[PDB]
């Protein structure tokens, strides 16, 4: 993600720390990267997808 | 419409099921073994193990904790699908306590 | 061998020998790292590790 | 040979540590046995302290 053209969106937290916690036990984090950066609310992303 | 299953259930979420070392029982395999290698490491409980034979033992455990194996893969995210599957098509309803 | 992916080849028969040693980050959760090195043959299947 | 020693010194903790119920029966019940014999012999016992 380019930090100045995402500067101020807000980030998706579940997103977040099951990326930290993906990441910090090598489980292919890959597929989380796509739903990092949140639209339309925080839940419907995750239930949606 | 619940079940009680008395292992953890998280189900798959591929068709081309491979190997790896995430669940509870490969967990528990692997504290029973640690907890083995520990109790065969100390030389007071057996002192007539002199070298070798500590060695080989520590080598067997690890292995045997470390072994390819994949039932407990079933077990963890293949078999409650097929018990729920199952449970409607049986004669005796199911009859659970907690 | 004239194949261009023997390299990689070379590296994930490294990586399925050492299953449950030392675990790196794949790709995805269907190209594992107990998955089997011969499967490949592809510069899109290369793991990002 | 430093094995040998070791090794077969723990021949002797282990004929320490075996199972056997002979040391309970002379402290508890062989007694009792004794006592329960005692009145009904033609030889009355005959001891010195």
């Amino acid at each position: 993600y380019p930090i100045s053209t995402y500067n101020h969106d807000r980030v998706n937290v579940f997103v977040a720390n099951a990326l930290v916690g993906a990441f910090l036990s090598n489980q292919a984090f890959y597929d989380l990267l796509p739903l990092l950066i949140v639209n339309d609310t925080m839940i419907s992303d995750l239930l949606g997808t | 419409e619940v079940l009680l299953l008395p292992i953890d259930h998280q189900p798959a979420n591929v068709t081309t099921p491979t190997l790896d070392f995430t669940n509870e029982l490969t967990n528990w395999r692997a504290r029973v073994c640690e907890l083995m290698k520990n109790l065969v490491d100390n030389q007071r409980y057996q002192p007539g193990w002199t070298q070798s034979l500590v060695s080989s033992m520590r080598g067997t455990l690890g292995k045997l904790k470390l072994i390819k194996s994949m039932t407990p893969m079933y077990l963890q995210q293949l078999a409650p699908v097929e018990l729920a599957v199952i449970a409607p098509m049986l004669p005796f309803p199911p009859f659970q306590v907690p | 061998t004239t194949d261009p992916c023997a390299p990689v080849k070379a590296f994930m028969t490294l990586a399925n020998m050492m299953v449950g040693f030392e675990t790196i980050p794949m790709d995805n959760q269907i190209y594992t790292q107990s998955r089997r090195a011969s499967a490949f043959s592809t510069p899109h299947t290369w793991p990002r590790c």
